RNA sequence: UGCGAAAGCAGUUGAAGACAAGUGGCUUGUCGUUCGUUAAUGGCCU
């Protein structure tokens, strides 16, 4: 009754090529400006802008039809990379979408009510591994192509010329070059321009593409002044640009944060300096008056030319990458956050926002996880330093064989990510790093974004040597589960070449929130119980036995073990009992149980099993000595102590299995673990790795990785469902892609995530009157 | 699933009233009381009665008598009041009712004319039972209920003669069906082993268990879901579980199989004719702590043979688990073969144990992890190197590095020999604090004494160290804090364990001076490396030198 | 707001505490003052209480300290606790009064059964200090 | 886009304006106007004065009394006053008018202490003498009294009524014994009495059903409708002098009472929770008569004090032209009766101060200098150093400054290193100054005499923690 | 860079190609180069 079924959505997927763009964004709109066409990995997304919601996806599972382009094994890279508004093949005769992803896959998608089920899969002959673009006007489509030198691709504009041959797009060859280190495209789309890198120096060409009209070349060297022509590589080097659509202005937005504007006749330069880190983000607007700039502030600021001034936009909680104007008239700013607050992932932001009064109307997300590292080329973004959240400009080719050669000659890949499940509404909870974002699965978005510390997250922009600022990252955070209260615990770091910048420094805190409200108000705060200076990682919540989800008694990996009720009569949260082992030893690897009655409290310590009583906080010596064994020793470094109900369980550690019976008071199987995992994991991880059901036991997930023909770039879903103990290997449910966490939602069933963050789950006359005049309605 | 187990009229109360039970007594004339007072008259007795009831007062008795009747009798004044002789068959194992809950004249023949607890309070006649031989009186909603040898099953409530619910109830000829402590059920025992727990709302069998041992006499206390069951030959009286805020211990029913075993408490010492001796204390069950004691009805010591997954074949899309032997020998057969070498008639020598430990699984000649281990297995290996064969030097540099011995490592301080005691001193983490502190307080004070007070630092809890330093032998710790002060961090947090040990006043002062003085160079020395540890223009003119 | 960016962080007037404490699971010698400490804690009073406790005096916090009752040690201790608490500036001459409860009187509070529960200003107090005891003298030295 | 982020008792200790007026004698007791006691009267010795809700002093008296007077007590309609001498010739007369006298009786020869109208009854009133017998007068023929309120062993003192029960009087005398006598009876029993153990000192109803008494040095209740005590308190030096009870004011208390026991503290007990004081505060001696206002105060709210010397303390609680206007008429309507509203304010804020907006604008130097002032708060300046060190690098908001700037910093940490909170903050503070600022030190020798001094001080303090773990080491110890 | 723990434990620290500069040639420094080792006065609004 089980099965495999890929439900929610993902990543927004851009133009995840470095300096294979100058747009990286085809989040389009309709020619009437309502709805917005946005891709992803798992969707696409049609949103009402006068609602914020989705009127329709066209979803990456749902036909065959479609994800025959993209539904294989190692070669789900095929990413989406142009959208154009109406029908190709026919002249502009109605309203429905076509769509090219990285393989140029031509496909004309349906886009009111239901689609019909015959989508033109067109495709153009040459477009065999290459879609760097195609440029769009009336009639003539310009397809910019990419064939293969020190690491430069060669770009060519060929024309998809198709007038009566009904069955075939035929190119027809205008330009060629050979050499590409940054390219951008105007916003019509009608100029571009790329440099060349071509020695007696680098040089910049600015061409047209519909016509004979502006096609010329010449070196930077005379843009870069004397103080750069003297000073270090990250003032010698172009971050970003942008073009007019006139064809008489270039923007050069260099790496330190000055902002060169030059013409084309006369070849002058003009300089804007606001900036104080790079700048990756530099639009024109269609009358060119106004340049729009997103850098690694957190600031959207838009010069005006002709007084050289700014307005700002000051707190976008995050790091812009790519901005421009799309109205037709002007009207809209498109653009992409990325918030690199966790490093693992490129985890962006689209959102759009209006001219009127810049408030930001449908900000698309995807689901934002929480790694451990790096997934899967996952570079980063080009600032001054290699500071904790990037890499420098020297350290481009250093830095992606880094990650590269480390991924293939790795052999510690968990990335385990934690999250929680609401009982009250059963969305989802991924805890960011100092916050967190509740994703409702359901509809496949958001519904708020709440900071957790009083750290330097919001209210200031993170610049080159405040990025090594880190913000206190929080671990986990305990629901209530009757669905009241945050338990959070984080942990907090202070700037480095400091006294007090040894320790890693601990401090929890409670929330409550109503169902009314999406954020939770601050009940108390705590920091660091159980003294100063020690860990309180693994802390376990209650059942409704003692007062409806009042318990939560937290641990140490030192051993200690504090209770905590909340009460009313002190209208605070609170501790109930104290016990604190003191070892001179320490062991990150603990993990705990608690029955679901209340009665038994588990300490899985570093390869011992203590046992205590609910009621007395101690170990329970009873008067008779007849098997009242309180204290079992297991056969090696544990991770998992799983009552999965009061009779049977599961202990869990690196190399097996084992299951226990308690009131018949012995061991009773075993599965085998380290032929599925070698050293894979870091230690405790295994607990936020598999999680019991309520009656059907737990899903262990082999952990595998595909080798080459080292780790090639395919991977493994091959998970095998388990009911009741350790009884039946009932399913062995086969997938190509990677996973992170499975858990349990309440309908009996189990959610699990890819890296590839999609979210699944293994679960159970007058009529002709009446019609003329409503075509004569509008 | 059991319980705590020992021990090897009103139905309410207990000892220190007046008279509790009038009970019946086979092989007498109908019935007798003891005191552990008030009379025991006649209620129109000398039938063929097995058991009595009364009007719980006390002083409205009665004896039940095998003639269709029950009269009353006078226990306390002698004025008995009057009566109607309903039934003319057997009213043997008749009972009065309260201030009407539940009166029928269902006495025998299922002739079930409803009344109250009088002679002249009559009701609806609800005689439309059946044959029936199971007659239950419960106070759910004060109900008679009727299992049928015509097979069915049946519940009538006595509030205005409600016939609640009934149906076809498959019951056989069993051995004791008592109700359940819910109510909402009824243990109703099969013969030899099995005891059905019928949901008593429908007439279904919700639950029907196996028993641990012979089940005979099954009565449910006054507890959760907790009954008793006494043998067949003996008054012991097993206590199994499947009301709870004043739960009873003792003195709820009068039933039981055993030896004159009526009027049934936890301590039945006091009983109506037998006079016997006492037996169980225990009160009624728990919430999870009876069940951790209570391993009935499954009583077993085994484990699998750490199944692997079901066989993937993935030669194409190889996991990256091993670079090592992955998949070792789990053979029973050569590990029971090897251990058969180890205690066969090789024995005389330690190659014996050395090529026997060679022979059995890829054990690296200290190294666990293989875990090729059943319980069994493992402790007839134990035995057969623990026997009467320090001596081998590949299996006891296998065996400081094992989790599990499981005390009989009382041994390790009596033997005596020193690289094997330091392994075990190192790494096997099955040696008490006891051992570990009488080691301690030995007086020669070498890497032995550092070693096994880096281990009480590395497993043992201090308030356990505390408590069972508490009393001990005071001449080798003043004899070994004159030696400290004469002439480590281990040592001293074990001294902050002995100077939190000595209580308040229970010293001297000349040897604690001393100490004070050996302290305070520990202050100043600690004071001093902490420091060690934290250690660690142009003027208006001037006079110039330059060549020429 | 707008609703399309994260909401922020705020304590309100959340109730600050580390995680330390929990409330719920004739003479001949020298004749030194006995009943007006008595009526001081019968009451709360800042005034009365300050002109039985100014002491500075050895053997006056002695004799006071020990010559009234063990009844009143506890809560006697416990008001050092509060005067611990609201200052530690002048701590000097009243930590010998917060030291000769527990000096003193010995049996008395280890007879009592709940030393930290109701106890739980003075030594949690005294360990929130000690806490950073470890990085104050890193710090000085 | 979105915004910046911004980093009971109390009750009765807003009772302020504590002014006091010296008497000529002592003050027996004191009275309430009961519909609306925005005006009260004290019994001083041969003269009842009476005070408003304004102006706090006298606004009307009476002073032709021949001897001293005891007890005045208005009726419940709130319009003439009762008065009770030692002379025994009790007298009524109207209040809001001191210089007319309505009916002077005579009660028994003995002085007449206690004298108080019907709680509903507008023509009854009870007097009580030391003529071992209580009288329940008529002011309509105020020749004899209905009732000879008769059945004492000695000595009736104190007289209240039942407020819903009306024939229930509850009298009592100085022998414990707290009678309660119906109306409709023979005057001579009691239905049942109270057993107090000490002279009564008064007895008051709380509700129609517990009454509360005192005297002596603790104060009881009583039940009424099933003769049974469930309370007493008596932390007090001398015996609970006087009582008063009030019912549904403005605080985190529904209803009061409060006991004044001449020992300055006056405790304020609550029938919420059985009888528990927040907190009682003193006063200048032996407190007498001591009462705040009713219910009906409306606000503005006075406690007084009238010791046993006979000082009152009084302590209250107190919460172009028309062708322009007609040119900017429609400024208050504010979309009544109209179909849409919008609604799209800033709000303006709690205060944005200077050191707040330095830290908003990374003014990091000025921040410092707004820290280290002494028109700041001490607190904010420990909040803002944890703040900028949690939020900012140290060195390079000290990457320009001289020693003296640096003075105040080390000025401050001087006494901020005997903090709890921010010792070893304000360490690491002066360890980073320090640590990169020798030199300055060494070219200019001036600021190590605060660095000795600093260095004596926190010897001095180290000392003084060694000392404090090691007593709590003792409490180990002694576990 | 690897393990591990809020801890120490082991190593990279290469080469080629091209260019720049000082002196056809030589000498000093780099690379949005293939390969290997796990190693710029420019700062946040209504």
């Amino acid at each position: 009754q089980y099965k495999l079924s890929v439900v929610s959505g993902g990543k927004p997927a851009l133009n995840n090529l470095s300096s294979v763009t100058g747009n990286k964004n085809i989040a389009r709109l309709s020619q009437d400006q309502r709805n917005y066409i946005i891709p992803f990995n798992n969707q696409i997304k049609v949103y009402s802008v006068e609602t914020r919601q989705c009127v329709k996806t066209l979803k990456f599972a749902n036909n065959s039809l479609l994800s025959g382009i993209f539904l294989q094994e190692e070669e789900n890279n095929e990413s989406i990379v142009k959208i154009l508004l109406g029908d190709i093949t026919v002249p502009q005769q109605a309203h429905l979408i076509t769509v090219f992803t990285n393989n140029g896959h031509v496909i004309v998608l349906n886009y009111k009510g239901k689609l019909v089920e015959s989508p033109k899969h067109f495709k153009i002959s040459l477009a065999d591994e290459k879609l760097a673009n195609v440029f769009h006007s009336e009639g003539n489509y310009r397809i910019l192509t990419t064939f293969k030198h020190n690491s430069l691709q060669s770009y060519r504009l060929y024309a998809l010329t198709f007038d009566d041959a009904k069955k075939q797009f035929e190119v027809a060859h205008q330009a060629e070059w050979h050499n590409v280190i940054l390219s951008n495209i105007s916003s019509n789309g009608k100029l571009l321009a790329h440099m060349c890198k071509d020695v007696e120096h680098k040089s910049i060409s600015v061409v047209s593409l519909f016509d004979d009209s502006v096609n010329l070349s010449f070196p930077l060297g005379s843009i870069l002044s004397s103080q750069t022509q003297s000073l270090s590589y990250n003032t010698r080097y172009v971050s970003s640009m942008a073009i007019d659509n006139m064809g008489q202005q270039l923007a050069v937005g260099f790496a330190s944060g000055v902002i060169s504007i030059v013409s084309l006749a006369d070849l002058q330069i003009r300089l804007l300096k606001w900036h104080i880190d790079s700048v990756l983000s530099l639009s024109f607007s269609h009358d060119g008056s106004y340049l729009l700039s997103g850098g690694w502030e957190k600031v959207m600021s838009l010069w005006q030319l002709e007084t050289n001034s700014q307005q700002f936009l000051p707190r976008l909680n995050g790091i812009i990458i790519d901005c421009q104007v799309l109205g037709p008239q002007g009207n809209y700013y498109s653009l992409i956050l990325q918030m690199t607050e966790n490093n693992s992932n490129s985890d962006y932001q689209f959102l759009l926002l209006n001219a009127s009064d810049l408030t930001s109307k449908l900000s698309i997300n995807g689901p934002l996880p929480v790694f451990n590292s790096t997934i899967k080329h996952i570079q980063q973004p080009i600032s001054a330093m290699n500071t904790k959240n990037s890499n420098s400009i020297t350290s481009l080719n250093h830095s992606k064989k880094k990650q590269s050669r480390k991924l293939i000659k790795s052999r510690r890949q968990d990335f385990t990510t934690n999250v929680e499940i609401n009982p009250i509404n059963k969305n989802l909870y991924f805890p960011h790093i100092s916050a967190v974002q509740i994703f409702d699965f359901y509809k496949n978005e958001q519904v708020n974004y709440q900071y957790l510390t009083s750290g330097v997250n919001n209210s200031m922009g993170k610049v080159r040597f405040e990025l090594n600022l880190q913000d206190p990252i929080i671990t986990d955070l305990k629901f209530t589960k009757d669905g009241q209260w945050m338990i959070t615990y984080e942990i907090e770091y202070p700037p480095n070449d400091l006294l007090s910048s040894k320790d890693l420094t601990h401090i929890l805190k409670f929330w409550t929130k109503n169902d009314n409200e999406t954020n939770w108000n601050l009940k108390t705060k705590v920091i660091n119980p159980h003294g100063i200076s020690v860990p309180i990682t693994k802390i376990l919540p209650s059942p409704r036995s003692v007062n409806n989800s009042q318990g939560c008694l937290t641990a140490d990996n030192n051993g200690g073990l504090k209770f905590w009720s909340f009460d009313s009569h002190e209208s605070n949260w609170c501790l109930k009992k104290i016990s604190l082992p003191n070892f001179n030893h320490f062991s990150n690897s603990v993990s705990l149980a608690w029955s679901q009655d209340g009665s038994l409290i588990f300490h899985g310590f570093d390869d011992k099993l203590q046992i205590l009583d609910f009621d007395t906080f101690k170990k329970f010596e009873s008067l008779e000595n007849t098997k009242t064994v309180s204290e079992f020793t297991l056969d090696s470094e544990i991770q998992t102590v799983k009552l999965i109900n009061d009779t049977n369980l599961i202990v869990a550690t690196r190399t097996t299995l084992n299951a226990i019976n308690l009131l018949r008071g012995q061991v009773i199987n075993s599965f085998d673990l380290y032929p599925f995992v070698n050293g894979v994991y870091k230690n405790g991880h295994m607990d936020r790795l598999i999680t019991c059901d309520e009656r059907t036991g737990n899903i262990a997930l082999v952990i595998n990785q595909q080798l080459t023909d080292v780790p090639t770039i395919n991977y493994k879903s091959r998970i095998i469902i388990f009911d009741s103990d350790l009884s039946t290997k009932l399913g062995n449910f086969t997938h190509h892609e990677y996973i992170s966490w499975i858990g349990w939602n309440y309908d009996t069933d189990f959610i699990f995530l890819d890296i590839e963050s999609t979210l699944g789950v293994v679960g159970t006359n007058s009529d002709i009157f009446a019609e003329q005049l409503h075509k004569l309605s509008s | 699933d059991y319980v705590q187990v020992a021990d090897g009229l009103m139905v309410n109360k207990g000892n220190y009233t007046l008279n509790v039970i009038t009970k019946a007594l086979e092989d007498t004339t109908d019935t007798s009381n003891d005191h552990l007072d008030n009379k025991a008259y006649t209620g129109s007795d000398e039938f063929l009665s097995q058991y009595k009831i009364k009007a719980k007062a006390k002083v409205m008795s009665i004896k039940i008598d095998t003639k269709n009747s029950l009269v009353i009798a006078i226990l306390q004044n002698g004025l008995i009041e009057i009566f109607d002789f309903k039934l003319t068959l057997l009213h043997s194992f008749d009972i009065s009712y309260d201030n009407l809950k539940y009166a029928k004249w269902f006495t025998e023949n299922g002739t079930e004319y409803v009344f109250v607890l009088c002679p002249l309070q009559d009701d609806k006649v609800c005689y439309k039972l059946l044959e029936l031989t199971d007659c239950g009186s419960g106070e759910s909603s004060p109900i008679k209920e009727l299992s049928s040898t015509i097979i069915e099953g049946f519940s009538f409530e006595n509030s205005k003669l409600c016939y609640q619910f009934g149906k076809l109830y498959k019951l056989n000829q069993g051995k004791i069906y008592i109700y359940s402590l819910p109510h909402c059920q009824l243990q109703q025992v099969i013969e030899f082993p099995m005891v059905d727990k019928l949901s008593p709302g429908d007439d279904l069998i919700s639950f029907q268990p196996v028993s641990v041992n012979r089940v005979l006499l099954t009565v449910n206390n006054v507890i959760y879901l907790l009954d008793l069951l006494h043998c067949s030959t003996l008054s012991q009286r097993e206590l199994t579980h499947v009301v709870i805020n004043s739960e009873k211990s003792h003195n709820s029913k009068t039933i039981a199989i055993g030896i004159s075993t009526k009027n049934g408490p936890n301590p039945t010492s006091s009983l109506e004719i037998i006079n016997i001796d006492v037996g169980t204390n225990t009160l009624k069950d728990s919430l999870g702590k009876s069940f951790q004691v209570g391993n009935n009805d499954s009583s077993v010591i085994l484990k699998p043979l750490f199944d692997d997954k079901d066989i993937n074949d993935k030669r194409v899309k190889c996991n990256d688990v091993s670079g090592d032997s992955s998949v070792p020998v789990l053979h029973c057969n050569e590990v029971i073969e090897k251990l058969s070498a180890l205690q066969d008639n090789d024995i005389t020598s330690f190659d014996d144990i050395f090529f026997k430990e060679l022979k059995i699984k890829e054990e690296h000649y200290t190294e666990k992890d293989r875990y090729i281990s059943d319980p069994g297995f493992l402790n007839k290996v134990l035995d057969l190197i623990f026997g009467k064969f320090p001596k081998t030097l590949t299996f006891l540099l296998t065996h400081p590095l094992f989790p599990l011995s499981r005390t009989r490592n009382l041994l390790s301080l009596l033997r005596d020999q020193p690289r094997l005691f330091k392994q075990a001193i190192v790494t096997c983490p099955n040696l008490p604090l006891n051992e570990l502190l009488e080691e301690l307080f030995s007086i020669r004070n070498r890497e032995l004494l550092l070693d096994i007070s880096f281990r009480i630092l590395q497993d043992f809890t201090r308030d356990s160290i505390k408590q069972e330093m508490k009393k001990l032998s005071k001449l080798d710790v003043q004899n070994f804090i004159e030696f400290i002060t004469s002439g480590s961090t281990q040592l001293f947090q074990l001294l902050s364990l002995v100077l939190d040990s000595i209580g308040l006043f229970s010293l001297e002062g000349a040897l604690l001076e001393n100490l004070t003085l050996y302290i305070d160079k520990q202050v100043e020395i600690a004071e001093r490396n902490t420091e060690l540890w934290n250690l660690i223009a142009l003027p208006t003119y001037t006079m110039e030198y330059l060549d020429i | 707001k707008d609703l399309a960016s994260a909401t922020n962080y705020v304590e309100g007037n959340a109730r600050v505490t580390s995680g330390d404490n929990f409330k719920h699971v004739t003479a001949t010698t020298t004749g030194t003052v006995t009943v007006i400490l008595s009526q001081a804690l019968q009451s709360n009073d800042h005034s009365l209480l300050e002109t039985v406790l100014n002491n500075r005096d050895e053997r006056v916090i002695r004799d006071t300290i020990f010559r009234l009752k063990p009844a009143l040690a506890v809560i006697l201790l416990e008001r050092l606790a509060e005067r611990i608490a609201r200052q530690t500036h002048r701590q000097g001459p009243l930590n010998v009064w917060v030291k000769w409860c527990l000096i003193i009187h010995g049996g008395y509070l280890v007879s009592i059964p709940n030393l930290m529960s109701t106890l739980s200003s003075l030594h949690s107090t005294l360990k929130r200090r000690s806490d950073l005891l470890p990085r104050l003298l890193a710090l000085d030295a | 886009s979105t915004a910046r982020p911004r980093i009971e008792q109390r009750y009765w200790r807003q009772y302020t304006s504590a002014q006091l007026v010296k008497e000529h004698n002592s003050v027996t007791h004191i009275s309430f106007n009961p519909q609306h006691p925005h005006d009260f009267a004290v019994t001083s010795s041969t003269r009842v004065q009476i005070f408003s809700s304004r102006t706090r002093q006298v606004i009307k008296t009476f002073s032709r009394f021949k001897d001293v007077v005891y007890s005045a007590s208005f009726r419940s309609d709130g319009k003439l006053l009762c008065a009770g001498d030692a002379t025994g010739l009790v007298s009524v007369y109207d209040s809001y008018n001191p210089r007319t006298i309505l009916l002077s009786i005579n009660a028994s020869t003995h002085p007449t202490h206690v004298t108080k109208f019907h709680t509903q009854d507008n023509k009854i009133l009870a007097t009580a003498s030391d003529d071992r017998v209580t009288r329940l007068w008529d002011i309509s023929n105020a020749y004899e009294p209905q009732l000879e309120l008769t059945g004492a062993t000695d000595y009736v003192r104190t007289l209240s009524f039942i407020p819903a029960a009306p024939h229930l009087v509850a009298t009592g005398s100085y022998d414990g014994l707290i009678r309660l006598y119906d109306t409709r009876s023979s005057g001579s029993t009691p239905i049942y009495s109270l057993n107090h153990d000490q002279p009564v000192e008064n007895v008051i109803a709380v509700s129609p059903t517990q009454i509360v008494s005192c005297g002596g040095n603790n104060f009881k209740v009583w039940d009424l409708t099933s003769n049974k005590k469930l309370y007493e308190r008596g932390n007090f030096n001398k015996a609970v002098t006087c009582l008063d009870y009030v019912e549904n004011f403005d605080s985190p208390m529904q209803s009061a009472l409060i006991a004044s026991s001449l020992d300055g503290h006056v405790k304020v007990f609550d029938p919420l929770d059985n009888f528990q004081v927040k907190f009682g505060w003193k006063f200048s001696g032996p407190v007498l008569s001591c009462a705040v206002s009713p219910s009906t105060a409306q606000g503005n709210r006075h406690l007084v004090a009238g010791l046993s010397s006979g000082l009152l303390a009084i302590r209250t609680k107190k919460k172009k032209s028309n062708n322009f206007q007609r040119m900017m008429r429609g400024s208050e309507y504010q979309g009544d009766q109209e179909h849409i509203i919008h609604n799209d304010k800033v709000r303006s804020q709690r205060r944005m101060r200077a050191f707040e907006r330095n830290i908003n604008q990374f003014k990091w130097s000025e921040a410092l200098d707004n820290a280290f002032v002494p028109g700041m708060a001490k607190e904010l300046t420990l909040t803002v150093l944890q703040e900028l060190r949690k939020r900012g690098k140290v060195r390079v908001a000290l990457y320009g400054r001289d020693e003296s700037t640096l003075e105040p910093l080390l000025n401050w940490c001087l006494k901020g290193i005997e903090d709890v909170r921010s010792a070893s903050i304000v360490a690491d503070w002066v360890a980073v100054v320090l640590e990169l600022y020798g030199n300055t030190l060494e070219s200019s020798p001036v600021l190590q005499e605060l660095m000795i001094d600093l260095k004596t001080k926190v010897r001095h303090e180290i000392h003084k923690s060694k000392e404090a773990q090691r007593i709590e080491g003792m409490l180990q110890l002694l576990t």
